[PDB]
């Protein structure tokens, strides 16, 4: 929609398929002059940035820090984490000694 | 050297457009006009394009010192140190070539961009344009600290090298102009001044073409002919305001000057709080000097946010 | 963020141009009548009236938004990734699993 | 004395009401009257991005 | 926008004359919208100015 996140929404950074939906609109020139007059609702991704709200690196529960490149959560404090070990005889010790 | 930058330029040219402001609130069609703000680098550097040349002489030369600034139908030359872009303040400028400009104005509503012309004039073009730079981080500071971290913010690079970003061109229109059409007492002469003036006179039948010479088709009036030259050497910046030829768009593609590139950035480490402790709180003395932020999540289960821009110190709880 | 395109008018006047539609995304194409240009240093063209104005703009993706685009990801399942120290014996070792 | 036409804003009909997304650029007046008998009436200056309904 | 007003001259012995009072200057331009610079493209309504003849 015009105005709000993703006025403009490219498939991929390379593709070019770039549905466009602004409500650019053309407007009749002012009689002695040779602007060409338009009425565009401002960038929609700019005003998402302006309204982003609280980012969820803010107020992810349990302490989570979070990453982006590879997105992620870090240090994620949940649950157990069961663990199944196998272990040879020689890390044991003999009781005689 | 920088002479194979500027080998495009030798085919384009400087061009008069309209400004609708020149400082003092009047239509101008003034040789400087500009034509968009780019502002888009995180640091904050305004890329301002405006209808001139800098660092070309009107020979076609380089030379860091002149700017080619249209006139009537010839270029000229107009010293650059006479270069005076400044919003409410007034920026400094890091640098030109062609037609873009690089600027670090300080906070302001209006962009004025302004030369001297070769008549020890002030030709200007002033536009509304609500540049407002918030410094990446997250404290609104003003100048550079010294001791302080180091995170990377975006800036227009000084190397005038070539880019993807392209700019379209065009060829001129025919450019109209009444001084060349003139009463010879029931006659009318056409000075050619070395162009290619065209008529559509409609005194008498036949009369239309395209002079090449000092044509003085006479036994005709002021009001009875339409000249316009017909320049087609060099090129025109695809400007809104100038009205194309009848080629669509020959797009020629002058390579944006300055790119946008990845670069470090200091930012500074505010005080430290003085945090005082209580039963299952803490009530911190935050001691800002500049805009900064302050969140604290509770890492537990459906945390308690919060978020909040620190102006003045405070005793946030 | 997007850019809006706009090409120079072709002020066809003492004639009558058409609306030649495009398929650039939200292209617009509005063809003007009676129209007066009035270009630097008088009039544009010998006739008064009867003149077109081929008005036309487009949106297009920023020149620079490879470096300065906001994904729009779907996420799904998610993948844990832990780094672990163990110490028995004598290993004093971490790894990755 | 000449002055600019704000950005048209972008409506959102409604059940017998609408949601605007006014978009100005610098401060502009917006005043709304329910053209009906003792209407309700309302006028502000708008700075940045709204969701006025 | 400001809040004083200086009047300087530059006198014969190349020196700078001025008075500087305090004027709480702020104009606010005509209609419903407080733009800062003329637009191109824009409506046109009747202000009041002083004539420079």
């Amino acid at each position: 929609q015009p105005g709000r996140f993703g006025d403009i929404q490219s498939r991929t950074v390379e593709s070019n398929d770039l549905y466009a939906n602004t409500a650019l609109k053309l407007a009749r020139p002012s009689p002695g002059m040779v602007h060409v007059p338009y009425t565009q609702t401002p960038s929609g991704f700019k005003y998402w940035l302006k309204e982003k709200g609280t980012a969820l690196n803010t107020k992810a529960p349990f302490g989570c820090q979070i990453k982006t490149n590879p997105v992620r959560a870090m240090n994620c404090a949940v649950g157990n984490i069961p663990v199944s070990m196998n272990l040879p005889d020689s890390a044991f010790t003999r009781i005689v000694e | 050297s920088v002479s194979q930058h500027f080998n495009v330029y030798k085919a384009t040219r400087p061009y008069i457009a309209y400004c609708a402001d020149c400082g003092a609130g009047h239509s101008c069609h003034s040789p400087v006009a500009i034509e968009a703000v780019r502002s888009e680098a995180t640091d904050g550097m305004l890329k301002i394009q405006f209808s001139a040349q800098i660092g070309i002489d009107k020979s076609d030369n380089h030379d860091y010192t002149k700017i080619r600034y249209a006139d009537g139908h010839a270029i000229e030359n107009a010293v650059r140190s006479s270069l005076k872009v400044a919003t409410s303040g007034d920026c400094f400028v890091h640098g030109t070539m062609g037609h873009f400009i690089l600027a670090k104005c300080p906070p302001g509503e209006f962009l004025q961009v302004s030369i001297q012309d070769t008549r020890n004039a002030v030709r200007a073009c002033r536009i509304q344009y609500h540049h407002d730079p918030q410094p990446v981080g997250r404290e609104k500071f003003t100048i550079r600290p010294h001791y302080g971290k180091e995170i990377p913010c975006t800036t227009y690079q000084q190397t005038t090298a070539e880019t993807v970003e392209e700019i379209d061109m065009h060829m001129p229109p025919d450019t109209p102009d009444r001084t060349l059409l003139s009463q010879q007492s029931g006659n009318v002469k056409i000075t050619v001044g070395g162009k290619k003036v065209k008529y559509n006179c409609t005194c008498g039948t036949g009369n239309v073409g395209t002079t090449n010479s000092d044509m003085t088709i006479n036994t005709c009036l002021i009001e009875q002919c339409h000249v316009s030259v017909t320049d087609h050497k060099k090129w025109q910046f695809n400007s809104p305001f100038v009205p194309r030829a009848d080629e669509p768009a020959r797009k020629g593609k002058v390579h944006i000057p300055f790119p946008l590139d990845n670069i470090t950035c200091r930012v500074p480490m505010a005080r430290e709080p003085t945090v005082i402790h209580g039963k299952r709180e803490v009530t911190l003395h935050l001691h800002p000097d500049h805009p900064t932020l302050f969140s604290y999540r509770t890492l537990g289960e459906d945390p308690q946010y919060h978020e909040e821009w620190v102006t003045a110190a405070v005793e946030r709880t | 963020e997007y850019k809006t395109v706009v090409p120079s008018p072709y002020v066809k006047c003492c004639g009558a141009s058409e609306c030649s539609t495009k398929e650039k995304p939200d292209y617009q194409c509005k063809v003007y009548t009676g129209v007066y240009p009035f270009m630097w240093g008088g009039a544009y063209c010998f006739c008064d009236s009867e003149n077109t104005q081929l008005s036309e703009a487009y949106v297009d993706r920023s020149d620079v938004c490879r470096h300065d685009h906001a994904s729009a990801y779907k996420a799904h399942t998610a993948s844990l990734k832990a780094k672990v120290r163990v110490m028995y014996g004598n290993v004093n070792q971490t790894v990755d699993v």
